[PDB]
């Protein structure tokens, strides 16, 4: 470009020569001067001036305005409420278009976190991803997905393109390894189970209307069928789907990931598994 | 010790049953999980009486 | 046979490369032997010497610990009793003998114990001032491309006189590509030099570049600086630290 | 028995006939006798430019700055570099032989 | 005996679960524009004198901002070439919606272009199709 | 005031020492070495501030977590006193509320 012909002719740069951005740096003031001496900025004497005016919140010995207040419960039990992120369609189509979501394989947490698609955080009470509906009109992909919560209406635009979608819980421990599967391999401990929802989350994970993984596999087909005629779409038989196998993968309830089972050990630097043999062991994981 | 398994597998020189819990351990594991997580079967009876009780 | 280098990762469509003479050291006149390709968005990237100020200063300040130290009044040796009672005396009133207005007493306000200046800079950016720095080098002709650092004898003259001989600076920066393969002959006859540095091509640095009027580097390490520097522009934020496995990082 | 050779001057100063010099150059390289249009012939080829500017420098003296290569795009290119003169004479050495006022008198310190 | 069993059978689905540091490039789709709107850059390249370049994600660098919690802006980053050639055709673009000369400061040593207000969906359509 | 009377021995700086002619060598360790080291671990100092930066209040608590425990009696003793001289005035006295 013409700048760097102005470089050619300009003498050289050295250590001698350098120069921030204009206007990067303010200047700070010193209480030499006159005009910022004397006083100093202060005013006349008095409590403020000699630096101990009360604590903030303190009116001069009027009960406070944040202490007149009634307490009331708004943040009750904040650090328990369970959080869920929320992935709009929109955002998950333009993460397919642009391929950082495969659609050809099932779609979990991991894949989603991995394309940099959604952000968990585990330590702030994440316990997985909420399906917006916000984008179905315009969606028109066919994808294999697995989220923690799900919309009548999220639902009903990945099915009638012909995917599934099943909504699957993850304890605390189970989401920070399934979010971050390769800072644990390393560890060097074996896969744990995956723990069951608290009492709480049984019924909407035991329903079928909700796609629950525990729910009754028989009862799917009612409930897809009901969802097609409210939204005026033609349920779409996937088994005749050439990528039938690969759209009815799902991982068991005790199982954190595809092919790995609980209690085995990942040796990545050896590309190995190792898998116990002991009856008690093996009875434990199988469990 | 598990810690230079994981980042260097087997020249670690770590005993790979060594890794698994041991006897013991695996007691304590069982027994607090009845204690504090209980079965499917057992959280679905729970809840239907709680709604017998409401209806 | 001319040596002729290509960019292995894919230039931008709409840039069109930059390009060097591959140079030799086995002899004085030996100055092209070759024509290099270097990417255009590591040694033709815009000029900003805003952030070559930036990153010169964070080489500079970062491993900063001033070791400078004052007593206070109460670490001033004595100083616990009155030394006279404040009234009927016609004298200032004081409560010890070491406060700040007496000899030999502390210091109000003077440094105070080992201090850090610390800071990281974007790794982004950071990166950028080792591009900014290299096209600098290029447009202004201080930067010589070279396939090799085989040098003929280790008489640290030589080296010298053909520093002399081809119009370069006082001052010379050598980059190899590993510390372990460098030359024998190079390490012999640089060693004895202030003015001349030889440093492997993971020891380069804006600082460095800003202090050696001529920068030479051969052509692997060219290679080397390239593929890191490029790496940056297209990657995603870190999920972990990138010494963890990746999918396709090293 | 390594010996520098003396040290060159950097001026250079047009040839007399750059187009018949350069010509017989692109002619030996290109060795298809002068086909027309030649000045705008591209030199995206390396083998091609390494040839042209390599032997430039050695016939005439004055090399293309490592700054200048991505310039040299065609033959033309080339050809107007090697039209602009390059001096080695400082600001201060024009003054010197630059017949002064007579009550103008400088002297060299250095 | 040892308690375990050593397996190198099913370490591709650890494979699976490694992530990526670079940004994929995306893929070739048969009908443009795609269905969440992105489109690539077209080829061949336009002729203007300026080029304006896409992000790492592989979008127009437009940006709306705001400062002072009222001062609305649209920014366009990563323009190369002639920059105040840019500013010229946005001025004659924005003009007859605003029916003034919009306010613009020109950066010349960062290379991008900032305007006074929100025009980022009207100048994001605008580059797209000019093929940038 | 008083002035000194003759020139000070003339001060040499030698810029090619060895020092200065190699200083900023391994600073882009991380991103030229693949992050094996970050640069942070390349600094010599104290334990308690090497890549680390607080005020004089952080400062003093952090050196007390490092090497509290194998300090001096009058040291630790004047360590300990520092500290309440600093939380009481960064935490009650000041312009700002
Ligand atoms: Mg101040
Ligand atoms: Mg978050
Ligand atoms: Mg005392
Ligand atoms: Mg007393
Ligand atoms: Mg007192
Ligand atoms: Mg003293």
């Amino acid at each position: 470009g013409t700048s760097l012909d102005l470089l050619r002719s300009l003498p050289r740069v050295s250590l001698a020569n350098l120069k921030p951005s204009p206007n990067s740096r303010k200047r700070e003031r010193r209480p030499r001067d006159r005009r910022r001496g004397r006083k100093c900025g202060r005013g006349h004497k008095g409590e403020r001036q000699r630096g101990t005016r009360p604590r903030l919140g303190f009116e001069g010995g009027q009960t406070p305005f944040y202490i007149r207040i009634p307490k009331y419960g708004f943040n009750e039990g904040h650090s328990f409420r369970h959080q869920y992120q929320p992935l709009s369609l929109r955002r998950l189509q333009y993460l397919i278009d642009l391929g950082r979501v495969d659609p050809t394989q099932p779609i979990d947490l991991t894949q989603l976190v991995n394309g940099r698609g959604v952000t968990i955080q585990p330590l702030k009470r994440d316990y997985g991803v909420q399906l917006v509906e916000e984008g179905a009109d315009t969606f028109q992909a066919k994808i294999n997905i697995e989220v923690q919560l799900a919309s009548e209406l999220a639902i009903a635009a990945i099915e009638k393109n012909g995917g599934v979608v099943t909504t699957a819980f993850y304890d605390p421990r189970s989401l920070e390894i399934l979010c971050k599967p390769i800072p644990f391999f390393l560890r060097g401990q074996p896969i744990p189970k995956r723990m069951l929802p608290p009492e709480s989350l049984v019924p909407y994970y035991t329903d079928a209307k909700n796609r629950g993984y525990l729910a009754d596999p028989a009862k799917f087909p009612e409930a897809r069928l009901e969802l097609a005629m409210k939204f005026g779409y033609v349920l779409p038989d996937i088994t005749k789907d050439e990528l039938f196998r690969m759209l009815s993968a799902r991982k068991d309830p005790r199982q954190i990931f595809f092919g790995l089972a609980p209690g085995w050990v990942v040796n990545m630097a050896d590309k190995k598994i190792l898998k116990p043999t002991d009856e008690n062991l093996l009875k434990y994981y199988s469990s | 010790v598990a810690k230079q398994f994981g980042r260097h597998g087997a020249i670690s020189g770590v005993p790979p049953a060594s890794l698994w819990p041991t006897p013991e351990q695996l007691r304590e594991l069982e027994a607090e999980e009845q204690e504090w997580y209980p079965s499917l079967a057992t959280m679905q009876e729970s809840l239907r009486l709680q709604q017998q009780a409401l209806e | 046979d001319p040596v002729l280098r290509k960019c292995e990762l894919r230039i931008p469509v709409h840039r069109r490369p930059v390009q060097a003479w591959v140079e030799s050291l086995r002899g004085f006149e030996q100055e092209r032997i070759g024509l290099a390709e270097l990417h255009p968005d590591v040694f033709a990237t815009a000029p900003r010497l805003d952030i070559v100020h930036q990153v010169a200063i964070w080489q500079r300040n970062f491993r900063r610990i001033s070791y400078a130290n004052t007593k206070t009044r109460a670490e001033v040796s004595g100083g616990g009793r009155k030394p006279w009672q404040q009234k009927g005396s016609g004298r200032a009133r004081h409560g010890s003998i070491r406060s700040p207005l007496w000899r030999g007493g502390g210091v109000a306000h003077g440094p105070r114990g080992p201090t850090s200046y610390y800071y990281m800079l974007p790794m982004k950016v950071r990166a950028l001032g080792l591009k900014v720095a290299l096209t600098v080098k290029l447009m202004q002709d201080d930067l010589h491309i070279v396939d090799s650092l085989e040098l003929p004898t280790a008489d640290p003259q030589y080296l010298t006189e053909l520093a002399q001989y081809r119009h370069w600076g006082s001052s010379v920066l050598l980059v190899d590509l590993t510390h372990e393969e460098m030359p024998k002959n190079v390490v012999a006859a640089t060693s004895g030099l202030n003015s001349f540095n030889l440093i492997p091509a993971v020891g380069l640095n804006v600082y460095s570049m800003l202090k050696h009027q001529t920068l030479v580097l051969t052509l692997p390490s060219v290679a080397f600086l390239e593929d890191k520097l490029l790496w940056q522009d297209s990657r995603y934020t870190p999920l972990y630290p990138f010494r963890l496995p990746y999918s396709d990082f090293p | 028995v390594l010996v520098c050779p003396p040290l060159r001057s950097r001026a250079y100063t047009p040839p007399s006939d750059l187009q018949s010099r350069l010509e017989s150059h692109i002619k030996e390289v290109l060795g298809s006798s002068l086909p027309n249009n030649w000045q705008d012939i591209s030199l995206d080829d390396g083998h091609m430019k390494f040839r042209l500017l390599a032997g430039l420098a050695d016939g005439l003296g004055h090399a293309v700055p490592n700054s200048r290569l991505h310039q040299m795009c065609r033959v033309r290119d080339v050809l107007d570099f090697y039209n602009v003169p390059v001096q080695d004479k400082s600001k201060f050495d024009e003054l010197v032989a630059s017949n002064l006022p007579p009550n103008l008198k400088i002297s060299w310190s250095y | 005996n040892p308690g375990f069993v050593e397996s190198v059978d099913e370490y591709q689905f650890v494979e699976r679960l490694l992530p990526p540091t670079k940004i994929p490039e995306p893929p070739k789709h048969k009908h443009y524009p795609t269905p969440s709107g992105w489109q690539p850059p077209r080829d061949p390249l336009p002729s203007l004198p300026y080029f304006v370049r896409r992000s790492r994600m592989h979008n127009i660098p437009v940006y709306k901002e705001i400062t002072h919690g009222n001062r609305q802006m649209t920014l366009i980053r990563k323009v190369e070439g002639d920059i105040w050639a840019l500013q010229k055709d946005v001025e004659e673009f924005l003009s007859p919606l605003l029916g003034k000369t919009p306010i613009t400061q020109v950066n010349e040593v960062t290379g991008t272009l900032r305007i006074k207000g929100y025009f980022d969906e009207q100048l994001k359509a605008w580059l797209l199709e000019k093929g940038f | 005031a008083f002035v000194r009377l003759t020139l000070p021995p003339p001060k040499v700086v030698d810029r090619w020492n060895e020092k200065r002619a190699l200083f900023g060598v391994y600073d882009n360790i991380g991103i030229l070495g693949n992050f094996e080291k970050h640069p942070k671990e390349l600094i010599k100092g104290p334990v308690w501030l090497r890549g680390w930066r607080g005020n004089e209040l952080q400062r003093c608590v952090r050196k007390k977590k490092f090497v509290g425990n194998r300090m001096f009696i009058e040291d630790l003793h004047n360590l300990n006193k520092r500290i309440s001289y600093l939380y009481k005035h960064f935490n009650r006295h000041g312009k700002y509320r």
